[PDB]
């Protein structure tokens, strides 16, 4: 329904797995919230201090 | 009272920082998934 | 064919690492670029 592991894959179909990789080769890696948070922190540092 | 007003100040403005970049991505993202779902 | 589609892909595909693996390889490489 929703993940069976690495071991079962080729089960959901060819089309299905052809727009997995499409869709994988056309979106960059996936992020969490604290890469954004991190990244929002780094911008306020180097504005530097007043 | 100042420095605490200021402090909530820089914190909105990095949560808004981030919820662009987010928003830039995800539209950025659906925008190139529409054109590759056109190609096929 | 669905035990046989699993045989090949787990012969086809490395041992499943998580991701402290990866952070600890990252670590080592970190460690091997050498103190400034």
């Amino acid at each position: 329904a929703d993940e069976i592991p690495a071991s079962e894959m080729f089960l959901l179909g060819r089309p299905m797995l052809q727009a997995r990789l499409e869709t994988l080769q056309t979106s960059g890696p996936h992020y969490e919230l604290d890469y954004d948070q991190n990244r929002a922190m780094l911008a306020t540092l180097n504005v530097g201090p007043t | 009272w100042a420095a605490r007003t200021i402090f909530m100040k820089s914190q909105i403005k990095r949560q808004e920082a981030v919820a662009k970049a987010i928003y830039d991505r995800e539209v950025r993202s659906v925008e190139l998934a529409l054109k590759i779902a056109q190609q096929q």
